[PDB]
């Protein structure tokens, strides 16, 4: 979930 | 009357709100132009990735849902998306016109407009009878934000470790909606009552979305006009 | 002279060019729009990505080309693709203007433009010597054309299997363009070859490209900004 | 490579 992951910081 | 914590709980909510709503709407420029059978389904597949991005940092701001774990925070978010951007544009949706007014008239969604994204209106009449049952409350933003963060904090959801630590969020935030309708809503005695029916009611509408979903993307010809987020939330990775 | 069937090669490979570029660029409309950093890198992303889609139309039109099985067709388009983009964009491509034209103003993109959708200067500038190069040479369109089809049909290109079928299709359009320019171009006694360097121009012009794509796509607040087809052709999948 | 093999037919 890489977006993801990074949109959480 | 309330607590100190539990008012501290509603201001940074609504911080966390205005931050990630913007009410005039000005980065929709930026989509994929509406076009009014898959017309405006480039649009709209914007819109909602857009749309996503702002729960997102509508959730990271709520209070102890940074403190949960990656895998908690993703799960929860994967299944709960598409129940909070129709929630959160209730803030948009006219009873007058029965339509989205984003500051248009390019951003006017009708139902024709909608219907046109690749989904049937098995799913777009629940949701827009959803969205004037929701606007006929008459929510204050105090009780339309307490909601988006009670519906994202439901571990009822696939894919959560942590059932008692989320749960213990949510009873804190339900405390807090009950306490602010006994003392802030003159004749909300019956209210809770159907923001929660507005949670199940919800459910339906994501499940239908889901149903619909899949079958948007057997078809790589319209599977490849959503953008990467799109496809990452409402994906089916674990 | 030029045997019939050799000309056959020609035309449907000429026919297969105007169906897949349109003069007029209506559909730039459709793309996210410009702005002038990673701006302009929606709209060029979009862009590539509707590139990409005309040039698979135009290979499934190369004689032979579909008569491939589909992992080798797969194959060469992931390794050419960015190259057919290069070459067929010089049709745009502007002497006077050093910009590509393509019925603006929005649609004019200097080099301030093309810098600012996440790629440095050591690719924008091989990029535009290349762009002149090709423009000084002035191709005819059955040259232009050919050599698209022949940087299609390179089989020293990673995943290809059938290196004897592709192989035989891309002599024969080499012994095509010999031909041409021996009888229809007067003064091109030079130009097969310089046609022939421009292959190996556009090889660098790749590696540095996949090279500058890697670490667009590292950084997922950039690679979200790419679509779908983007991320399939550029992708390291096999 | 859903997309590819699709728009190959
Ligand atoms: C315009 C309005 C937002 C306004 C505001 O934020 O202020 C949004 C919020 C709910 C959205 C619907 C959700 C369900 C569908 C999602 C698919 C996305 C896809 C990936 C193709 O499944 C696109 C079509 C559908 C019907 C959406 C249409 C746009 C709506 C009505
Ligand atoms: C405007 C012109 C086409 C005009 C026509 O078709 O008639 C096209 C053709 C070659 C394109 C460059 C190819 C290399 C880069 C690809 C990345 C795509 C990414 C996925 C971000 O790697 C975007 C930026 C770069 C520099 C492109 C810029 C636009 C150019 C110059």
């Amino acid at each position: 979930h890489k977006i993801l992951h990074r949109l959480l910081q | 009357m309330l607590s100190d914590e539990q008012m501290q709980i509603i201001n940074s909510l609504v911080e966390a709100h205005h931050k990630t709503y913007d009410d005039s709407y000005s980065d929709f420029v930026r989509f994929r132009p509406p076009v009014r059978r898959l017309s405006m389904l480039p649009h709209l597949a914007d819109l909602v990735s857009y749309s996503i991005q702002k729960v997102i940092g509508f959730a990271k701001m709520i209070p102890g849902f940074r403190d949960l774990t990656a895998e908690d925070q993703i799960a929860l978010l994967k299944s709960s998306a598409i129940e909070i951007i129709m929630l959160r544009s209730n803030q948009s949706f006219s009873l007058e016109d029965m339509s989205w007014s984003c500051g248009g008239p390019d951003f006017k969604y009708c139902i024709n407009d909608v219907t046109k994204a690749g989904h049937t209106l098995e799913l777009l009449e629940p949701l827009v009878k959803f969205q004037v049952g929701l606007k006929k409350l008459k929510l204050h933003e105090e009780e339309h934000v307490l909601l988006m963060a009670i519906c994202l904090l439901s571990p009822d959801r696939p894919g959560v470790q942590d059932h008692v630590r989320i749960e213990a969020l949510q009873d804190r935030l339900c405390d807090v909606l009950q306490a602010y309708i006994r003392i802030q809503h003159p004749g909300g005695r019956l209210l809770y009552a159907k923001m929660i029916q507005k949670l199940a009611d919800l459910r339906s509408l994501n499940e239908e979305h889901s149903k619909q979903y899949r079958s948007l993307s057997f078809q790589p010809e319209h599977s490849m006009q959503l953008t990467p987020l799109v496809l990452e939330v409402f994906g089916s990775e674990v």
